[PDB]
RNA sequence: GCGGCGG
DNA sequence: CCGCCG
């Protein structure tokens, strides 16, 4: 199946939650540029004809692989609705 | 689908309907008909007279008519068992309310009256399984329950407070009225109601949201009456909310998670820097 | 409904056997509907139809077994239910062994040929005693027999 | 190749003319081949005399009906959309009460369709079939009462439909009931009306039934005779005149309602035998002398009192007994509508007898062809009974040419009432194949008829039986009526006979649908052959005796969907009818008389008979079948050859050597592969495609019309407003596309031009045209392009310009263009094949000969059938065919095994043994022994119990081959497959299921104008429906957006679908759908009418969708 | 009239059609009205269907899909990736490039197979009966027309291989894609919602061998 | 593993149990030809005769495979959760015996043959009634179009 | 609209 | 139920 989906499911209080998180994080991956990751140094996802999956394959793939590590935080009401999209564009070319 | 506990935000309603429907294809009273008869509060072919009174039994035999008498010290519920019926309770022992005095199927309504609701429910559920079981099918009771429960989500009114008698309204909507009639605002104007057993079809028929009603029943009347009283359709349920094209109240649409946010420790300290 | 301890036992056991058969037929049914590979074949209609022929026999066994009387009368004189009769044909000296029982107990396979209560030959014998002589109709004609005796 | 057949039941008489049902029906229908002199006056003529002596005094009488000059010929009718009809007039002469009889010797009133030599008709360009029909044979019967288990009721059924439907019930608590049109009245009442007086009546009638007390019931109305006739009128439900308006009574006299079916046998049959005995006239018909005679009414009650009483005979009528069901031959169906037309015509001719001036009226004034043409026309082209001839392959056509349906006029039988009729009844024996019915809804309702089953004088499907007096069997046969079959004791044909005498004491026979073991002295009749028990179609399965009836059906039906393969091969193992099917069906062309061959062109064969004659037979080259299949005739004779009378001159679409062939015989191993033959998958060897083993030719007929708009006639020319020349190449002929051209999806097949955006020139497109080139042809490009999917090679073209030779060009239609496109269908992965036993399946993987299962000697197999599909389904027959088929390979011989009499297990092992000396015999000499591989599998075989331990590998393998299994090395590993595997020559076919019809793949395209839906129809395809069943499916999943996506982004949100498309183009993340145009459209639809539908916020406030 | 026609007499266009002009009421109710529109549903963009064929090798994770179809199915997505790689200078070029199949650059395939990487599609059986009537699979481009389907899920969708045909869809939104492969992928729905029993039960062939 | 007409082995005792039942039928006949058993009882006892005889032959075949051909293709298939159903196997090796008439009342005579051996003309024809009545069900019962899934969805869809 | 047909 | 042809 998928890389430690069980581990993932364990990280959420409800199944469907994981999806929502998974998704929105895949969005922020492309929108604010594709360099907005947290685990690019070693073991960043990869592809087979030319090791280029380092630039742009699947988004969700990343999200999950990122969520698998204790880097990202997810919550009901973590950051002020609008202040988040403002600060993101600022710190990301 | 998994094995751990059900995740909040799952279209159980659906799931139940499906699991119970698929099987329907191989059930040819004996068979599907019975399942219909069962989901639809009805008077089956072979009716079996239930005992409205809970006492003991005594029988009088040999004559064009046989009579089974549930008797106690004060009264006996005379039961006329035609010369062509088959009874299996006999001259002597006790019989609870709503107990098969005749042989065969039972009638929900009567059974609701005598024994009560917690029995009708349990009766349906089981009398349902009874068929699929005999047909190889193995479906969890859960689902038979989910459905059946909706078959008694409505209740009539005998004691009025805000609305008039002769009403047929949502069981829970009444627990809100009576809860806030005794609790918050004083004056105990009890809202005595009578649990109401409705077939699956008529439960749908008389549903509460107007959007939903607009689909099947007459579209004229539904909008007419919803017009008069500025009805506010609180969007809950998949049908109604579909029409809007909005996100389903269930699934990923679950109010529980439709709102969740993601952060990278770098942006969390960055929001703290905006302070 | 009238049964002999023997009769009872037999019908009780048969019922047991048919329960095992129903559980099997069921298992089978379930597998078919689960297969959904080859539909529209005599896979369902047969499995089903088979299970039915069973359940039916079961309803007949439960009915009869749910309300039958037991007549413990091994010491009696006139042919009644449970009585084992023996008839000799005056002419050929043929010895015929039979036992009259309720419709549900009839069975030509038994030691004494168990004949139905409401069975012609069954009717003819009830109410008579050692010595008597009686007739009934038969395709070849009509043969009278004499009750030589009546064991328990 | 030698042909051995193993039949031991002496087939006494040859099968009958298979299409006889249709053929003869129409012959006897319109007795148009012989003079008005010949007797046979049923159908046309009969329906003529029925309503020809018109007595309005007006007297128009019938003379002779003649017709015969076919407007045009067969194919012309097809090439031009013409209905192949003959012209029909008839001499009539109108008489006057004054002196004078003008005879207008000819009034052509209609054009009736004709019948091909094969049996089909050609209505409008296409070939159709008039399928036979069944119903309750208009007679009289007695069926048990509905709910009341007590007594039974009497029925009196007459057709046509307008005629009453009488019933006679008796409810002792107060009435004797006679119902006509749902109202009950005193059975007596009518009786009196006729003359039957209380006294005479009751005494001869109430001999033994106290019930009669129920008739002598009138001590008040029963004392007034002719007054009761008036009394019965009162009875009519509506207020009308007491006297003469006895019309309603007149109606049940001798003309319209009761039936005018042939006097003596039509109804009378159900009379004489079933009840009473004589019929004066035709039906309870008599309005003569002022007094009426109903030698019918009393006996019907006479049998009611008999039935309810004693045993006059055991009168209880089993509805389905074919002795009470008739089959409506085309002739009857057609003749039916004909007299309906006759009536409609006579309707207006009486009107024109009063409008009459004087003696000056005859042809014109009396006759109007209007009614009769619309009539007939309507049948052949509108009736739910004549349809598109299923010609997937000849056999197909032939079945569809002979099946029986229940649904129809509606008076016979409907849809929701059938559990009872659907059953194959006792009587269907040799009259209705018990296997020919179709799966799914409509089962047992529509079925093909039996082998020898032939329709008699009045429809009851008769079957053939052999007479047998004493212990002797004759060569004399009689076609019994279902009913008459019950009177006797017939015996099976499997019964051993030493020549003309029975063979065993305890021999099988069936009394009345009841299995009984009878004695040689009691056998009065014996079965002709097992064949008669099933249908032609069924009679084609090799070892049917070993195949479950349920799957056998799939098997029979399957053959009907077989497709014409270029290389046609007859079954290595046949039933014995293959020859005939092709014969009686007209696929192949036979030699009329003895003689010699002259010319053997690939287009025509000209032979010279020895009788001083020389004919030219043109061969339909490559015609387009109704289903789109190749139909060519390949001569199988050489120049100058002495031909035997009735010898194949050329082979038909699927018949080679005169045998029916549909698919080919391939070597097959019966075992499991990785999973490529999982559920019902079939594996195929590239090696098949190589020798073009499974290749069907196909044709699609695209068509376009040059319509005449009031905006400007649409011209068909090489000119296309969009300026491209590279796409104009193929379209060489000014307007048409060149024959032999390769047309791909999106190419122009034909060019056409019509006028602009309706009425007015666009003021926005007048500035764009003027900037780059004002002189731009104002005409638009509306051209018949290659519809997405495919086309192939253009092979024939048809154009119909102005000066029409003899074609019916619809109105507004300037000229028509037809384009026939073909291609080669090589077998590929998605294609589905199947064997005559019912094993159906699709090709899963096409394997390279390289690594597929091969035998010791280099020979690889062709296909691998998964074994697992054989146990559940019960069709051993195939595993059998395979065994025999195995001998056939090495013995190089085809066999013919009869239905129930075919080859037997011992005899096959016998030929198999022979086969071992060919397979292994050459092996010994060629100079080599046994492989270490062969030994190894033999070990596992002996430990398996297949071989007898202790014998020589030689011996062993033989015994192992005999079982029908040989050894087989993998091919991929070259390692054997532990355990013998059975293999052989199995006859399998490709079905009318190309995957050509299987892959609409949509990205983007057309939307409906009124309703926002991605409908297709052009170069673009439709998107699959999502239905609610499927939404729930999604809902349960909690697939929010996946569902949102379906409802909006992919369908209705015009603007939304847009953003999405763009986004995807940008490699971006699709936009968020805000409001479905359905939401907003609802708000408005609700605003448009009273109701203010207002959307609200958190805190009950406004929000804008717009 | 414009409110509800027919309630009292019926308005007709002048002599030509004695058909009641579809009124507002008529535009809302009925078998095929408007309140019944958004529900019964309609046709999906980015769809397709074909005959199904068993894919032995294939893992329940994946599903066999015909490149040809993939192409069309994923046309837009492909287009973009076309520019990302010099196979084309612009979007319209990519398209003209693909309008004619004789010239399928071998590089395009690389692209298509590149755009599909980790995306999945959905599959549907003839009568959609239970939630598993549609599962999600990772497509792996294959030869031919038929669609390769994993054996183990054959039980889920009442589906055999005697010519049955399934439809296939594509989750466009990265949110749809997600839920698709998370809570809708095959390998994730092993147990049946009907009974806690497995639906990935090994079938006839497998068992037999085992 | 593969099928071959011989792989469907007929148990030697079939010829026995059938014989045992056969004569047994005679007794029942002789008994009514004397007048002992009623018109009905005759019937029911005979069915009982076969109902058991058939069941007997069923375990017989199985016993034959279990003891002599543990690795029989036909057999193995059925044992393994692969394919096959005991009832079916019986129609192969032993015999399918009781097929009912049009209405419902099962047939008096049984289908003495096995599929291995050639099912007789009549036996087949008689067996027909069943298969047709079976397809009948499927036609009505299938096209019901999972109506309940629809009706069920209607109430619990919220 | 009606016939046919696949699962 | 879903689908397709004429
Ligand atoms: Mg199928």
């Amino acid at each position: 199946a998928e890389p430690g989906i069980d581990k993932l499911f364990g990280m959420v209080d409800s199944k469907y939650r994981l999806t929502v998180v998974v998704a929105k994080r895949a969005q922020q991956l492309l929108r604010h540029g594709f360099k907005n990751t947290v685990l690019e140094p070693e073991e960043r996802p990869k592809m087979q004809t030319l090791e280029g999956l380092f630039d742009d394959p699947n988004a969700v793939t990343w999200a999950m692989k990122e969520l698998l590590t204790g880097r990202l935080v997810f919550g009901e009401n973590l950051v002020p609705e609008d202040r988040l999209q403002k600060e993101m564009e600022r710190l990301y070319p | 689908s998994m094995a751990r506990p059900v995740s909040i935000g799952e279209a159980v309603g659906i799931v139940a309907a499906q699991s119970i429907g698929e099987p329907g294809t191989q059930l040819t009273t004996q068979g599907l008909p019975r399942v219909i008869e069962l989901f639809e509060a009805r008077r089956p072919k072979a009716k079996a007279v239930i005992s409205e009174i809970d006492g003991v039994v005594r029988i009088e035999e040999t004559e064009e008519k046989l009579s089974v008498f549930v008797e106690s010290e004060g009264f006996s519920k005379e039961y006329k068992l035609p010369k062509e019926a088959r009874l299996l309770v006999k001259d002597g022992d006790y019989v609870e309310a709503g107990q098969p005095l005749t042989r065969g199927a039972i009638d929900p309504h009567q059974l609701l009256e005598a024994k009560g609701p917690e029995a009708v429910e349990r009766y349906l559920v089981e009398e349902i399984q009874k068929v699929y079981r005999a047909q190889g099918v193995k479906l969890h009771d859960k689902h038979i329950e989910i459905v059946v429960r909706q078959m008694m989500k409505y209740v009539e009114v005998t004691d009025p407070g805000d609305s008039r008698l002769l009403e047929g309204q949502v069981l829970e909507k009444w627990d809100v009225e009576a809860l806030n009639e005794r609790l918050i605002a004083e004056g105990k104007t009890p809202v005595a109601w009578k649990p109401l057993l409705m077939g699956v079809t008529k439960s749908a028929l008389s549903t509460k949201s107007w959007l939903s009603a607009a689909s099947f029943q007459n579209t004229t009347h539904v909008l007419t009456e919803a017009a008069i009283a500025g009805k506010k359709d609180e969007l809950i349920g998949l049908k109604e909310n579909v029409i809007l094209g909005r996100l389903i109240p269930a699934g990923t649409g679950s109010d529980f998670v439709r709102f969740t946010q993601v952060v990278d420790q770098k942006t969390l300290k960055a929001i703290e820097e905006a302070r | 409904v009238k049964l002999t301890k023997a009769g009872y036992e037999r019908l009780m056991q048969q019922l047991e056997r048919e329960r095992e058969r129903l559980q099997e037929a069921t298992k089978i049914l379930q597998e078919l509907m689960e297969s959904s590979d080859d539909y529209d074949d005599s896979g369902l209609e047969a499995a089903k139809q088979e299970k039915a022929r069973i359940e039916a026999r079961i309803d007949s066994l439960e009915d009869i077994l749910s309300r039958a009387v037991i007549l413990e009368e091994g010491s009696g004189e006139v042919i009644g239910l449970g009585s084992v009769v023996e008839l000799e044909d005056p002419l050929s000296g043929e010895r015929l062994s039979v036992q009259v029982v309720s419709p549900a107990e009839a069975n030509v396979l038994d030691t004494p040929m168990k004949i139905s209560d409401a069975s012609p030959m069954g009717k003819a014998l009830l109410g008579h005693r050692v010595g008597d002589v009686l007739s009934l109709d038969t395709p070849k004609g009509r043969r009278e027999f004499r009750v030589v005796a009546i064991h328990g | 190749m030698e042909i051995k057949r193993f039949g031991r039941i002496r087939e006494v008489i040859p099968l009958p003319p298979l299409t006889e049902i249709q053929v003869e029906s129409y012959r006897r229908a319109l007795q148009a081949d012989v003079p008005p002199e010949k007797r046979e006056n049923v159908g046309i003529q009969a329906a003529f005399r029925e309503t020809f002596p018109i007595e309005e005094g007006l007297v128009l009488d019938f003379l002779e009906y003649r017709l015969g000059e076919p407007p045009f010929p067969q194919d012309e009718c097809r090439e031009k959309d013409l209905t192949y009809q003959a012209p029909l007039y008839a001499r009539l002469q109108l008489i006057h009460k004054d002196t004078g009889l003008i005879k207008e010797d000819e009034v052509f009133l209609g054009h009736i369709p004709l019948m091909t030599e094969d049996g089909s008709f050609i209505i409008n360009g296409a070939d159709r079939v008039i399928v036979s029909q069944i119903h309750r044979s208009p007679g009289v019967y007695f069926t048990p009462d509905p709910a009341r288990p007590g007594r039974y009721i009497a029925s009196i059924i007459p057709l046509p439909k307008r005629g009453p439907w009488i019933d006679l019930e008796v409810e002792p608590n107060g009435v004797v009931s006679m119902k006509v049109n749902k109202r009950k009245f005193p059975l007596v009442l009518l009786l009196r009306v006729l003359g039957y007086d209380q006294e005479t009546l009751a005494r001869e009638l109430g001999a033994y039934g106290e019930l009669v007390q129920g008739l002598m019931d009138e001590s008040v109305f029963a004392m007034r005779p002719e007054e009761a006739l008036i009394r019965l009128f009162t009875l009519l439900r509506p207020g009308d005149p007491p006297k003469r308006d006895k019309a309603v009574a007149y109606v049940y006299g001798l003309i319209a309602d009761p039936r005018r079916y042939d006097l003596g046998e039509a109804g009378r049959y159900k009379a004489e035998e079933k009840l009473g005995i004589r019929l004066s006239g035709r039906t309870l018909a008599r309005f003569e002398d002022g007094e009426f005679k109903d030698e019918v009414f009393l006996p019907t009650l006479r049998y009611l009192f008999a039935l309810t009483a004693g045993v006059p005979g055991h009168e209880v009528d089993d509805i389905d007994h074919l002795g009470n069901r008739r089959i409506r031959t085309v002739g009857e169906l057609m003749t039916d509508q004909f007299r309906v037309g006759l009536a409609r015509l006579a309707r207006g001719v009486r009107e024109r007898m009063l409008m009459g001036s004087e003696d000056s009226l005859t042809p014109a004034k009396l006759v109007n062809s209007r009614p009769l043409e619309a009539a007939i026309r309507e049948f052949f082209s509108r009736s739910q009974l004549s349809q598109f001839k299923d010609e997937t392959n000849p056999l197909s056509s032939l079945r569809h040419k002979r099946r029986i349906s229940a649904l129809g006029p509606g008076g016979l039988t409907r849809e929701r009432a059938g559990f009872d009729v659907r059953d194959v009844h006792r009587t269907h024996y040799g009259r209705i194949c018990p296997v020919e019915t179709p799966e799914g809804a409509n089962i047992g309702l529509i079925t093909s008829l039996a082998a020898y089953a032939r329709v008699d004088e009045l429809g009851f499907i008769r079957t053939p039986y052999r007479r047998v007096v004493g212990g002797v069997v004759t060569d004399e046969v009689v076609y019994m009526t279902a009913t008459e079959e019950d009177r006797y004791t017939i015996a099976q044909a499997n019964t051993p006979l030493e020549g003309n005498r029975i063979a065993a004491e305890r021999v099988v026979a069936r009394r009345k649908g009841e299995p009984v073991i009878v004695s040689p002295e009691e056998v009065e009749f014996m079965d002709v052959s097992p064949k008669q028990v099933f249908s032609v179609n069924t009679n084609l399965i090799p070892f049917l005796e070993h195949d479950d009836a349920n799957r056998a059906l799939m098997g029979s039906n399957m053959q009907t969907q077989a497709v014409p393969l270029i290389r046609a091969q007859a079954p290595v193992v046949m039933t014995g009818l293959e020859e005939r099917v092709v014969r009686d069906s007209l696929a192949a062309l036979y030699a009329e008389e003895d003689g010699e061959v002259a010319k053997v062109d690939g287009n025509r064969i000209v032979v010279r008979y020895e009788d001083g004659r020389l004919v030219e037979y043109p061969l339909r080259r490559f015609y387009r079948s109704n289903q789109g299949t190749a139909l060519d005739q390949r001569p199988r004779v050489v120049v100058g050859q002495r031909v035997r009378k009735g010898d194949l001159l050329a082979d038909g679409p699927a018949s080679e050597n005169g045998f029916l062939a549909l698919g080919q015989n391939v070597l097959v191993a019966i075992m499991p592969f990785d999973g490529y033959n999982f559920e019902d998958a079939i594996v195929i060897s590239e090696e098949l495609l190589k020798r073009d083993f499974y290749t069907s030719i196909h044709i699609e007929r695209y068509e376009i019309e040059a319509r005449d708009t009031k905006l400007g006639p649409e011209r068909i020319t090489r000119d296309i407003p969009h300026l491209s020349e590279a796409a104009l190449r193929d379209l060489d002929e000014e307007g048409v596309v060149r024959i032999g051209a390769e047309v791909k999806p999106g190419d122009i097949l034909v060019g056409r031009t019509s006028f602009k955006g309706e009425s007015e020139p666009t003021p926005e497109e007048r500035l764009l045209r003027s900037i780059f080139g004002e002189k731009a042809r104002d005409v638009k490009d509306t051209s018949l392009r290659v519809p997405p999917g495919e086309g192939g090679i253009v092979v024939r073209t048809v154009r119909l310009r102005r000066g029409d030779p003899g074609v019916e060009l619809k109105p507004g239609v300037r000229e028509v263009v037809r384009v026939y496109v073909a291609q080669k269908r090589k077998l590929q992965v998605g294609d589905k094949l199947a064997n005559r036993h019912g094993n159906k399946g699709v090709v899963a993987k096409i394997l390279p000969v390289e690594d597929m299962p091969h035998l010791p000697d280099g020979t690889p197999v062709d296909v691998i059938l998964n074994p697992l599909g054989v146990p559940s389904r019960m069709n051993l027959g195939q595993i059998l065919e395979t065994h025999l088929g195995l001998a056939g390979y090495f013995l190089g011989q085809r066999y013919i095994s009869p239905i129930f009499d075919g080859a037997k297990e011992p005899e096959i092992k016998e030929l198999l043994a022979q086969a071992f000396e060919v397979y292994f015999g050459k092996r010994k000499g060629e100079g080599f022994g046994v492989d270490k591989r062969e030994v190894e599998v033999l070990r596992r075989a002996e430990k398996l119990g297949l071989v007898t331990p202790g014998k020589t590998p030689e011996e062993q393998l033989k015994e192992l081959f005999l079982q029908g299994k040989v050894v087989l090395y993998d091919g991929r590993t070259g390692e054997p497959i532990e355990g013998p595997i059975v293999v052989g020559q199995m006859f399998i076919m490709k079905l009318y299921h190309m995957v050509e019809d299987k892959m609409h793949a949509r990205s983007t395209g057309p939307y409906s104008l009124i309703t926002q839906q991605p409908l297709g129809g052009k170069a673009q395809f439709g998107g699959q429906r999502f239905g609610e069943m499927e939404v729930w499916a999604l809902e349960a999943y909690g697939a929010a957006h996946t569902l949102q996506e379906m409802l909006t982004l992919k369908s209705d949100d015009i603007e939304g679908r847009n953003a999405a498309y763009e986004a995807i183009i940008k490699g971006e993340d699709v936009p968020e759908p805000s409001v479905p145009e359905s939401f907003r459209v609802l708000v408005k639809e609700l605003q448009a009418l009273a109701l203010d539908v207002q959307t609200l916020d958190e805190k009950d406030n406004p929000v804008d969708i717009f | 009239a414009l409110l509800d026609n027919g309630r009292r007499g019926a308005p007709v266009t002048n002599p030509g059609s004695d058909r009641p002009l579809r009124s507002l009421t008529d535009i809302l109710s009925g078998k095929q009205g408007r309140f019944r529109q958004n529900l019964l549903g309609k046709r999906v963009d980015y769809s397709g269907r074909s005959v199904i064929v068993v894919g032995p090798q294939l893992k329940l994770h994946q599903c066999g899909l015909p490149k040809r179809m993939a192409l069309e199915l994923f046309k837009p997505f492909l287009l973009k990736k076309m520019e990302e790689k010099g196979i084309a200078p612009n979007v319209k070029a990519a398209r003209r490039m693909l309008e004619r199949q004789r010239d399928i650059k071998d590089e395009v395939w690389d692209a298509l197979e590149e755009v599909i990487h980790g995306k999945v599609v959905l599959l549907n059986r003839a009568p959609t009966l239970h939630r598993l009537g549609i599962q999600a699979f990772q497509p792996v481009l294959v030869e031919g027309q038929s669609i390769q389907l994993h054996p183990l899920v054959c039980e889920a969708f009442n589906a055999d291989f005697d010519g049955d045909q399934m439809a296939v869809h594509v989750p466009l939104s990265s949110f749809a894609q997600a839920e698709a492969r998370i809570q809708m992928l095959s390998a994730h729905n092993l147990l049946s919602p009907a009974s806690g029993e497995p639906l990935a039960k090994p079938s006839r062939d497998i068992i037999l061998g085992l | 593993i593969t099928i071959g007409i011989d792989d469907a082995v007929i148990p030697e005792e079939k010829k026995q149990y059938l014989e045992e039942a056969d004569r047994k039928l005679l007794q029942i006949e002789q008994a009514y030809e004397m007048g002992f058993l009623t018109d009905r009882e005759r019937y029911d006892q005979i069915l009982q005769l076969w109902t058991e005889t058939t069941e007997k032959v069923t375990q017989a075949v199985f016993k034959n495979f279990e003891e002599n051909y543990p690795f029989n293709p036909l057999y193995v298939m059925a044992q393994s959760g692969a394919r096959g159903n005991p009832q079916q196997i019986r129609q192969l090796c032993g015999l399918r015996g009781l097929m009912q008439k049009p209405s419902g009342e099962t047939f008096e005579v049984p289908v003495r043959s096995s599929f291995r051996e050639g099912l007789t003309v009549l036996e087949y024809f008689i067996s027909s009634h069943g298969a047709r009545k079976g397809g009948a069900d499927t036609a009505l019962r299938t096209a019901d179009s999972g109506y309940l899934t629809r009706k069920l969805v209607d109430v619990t869809h919220e």
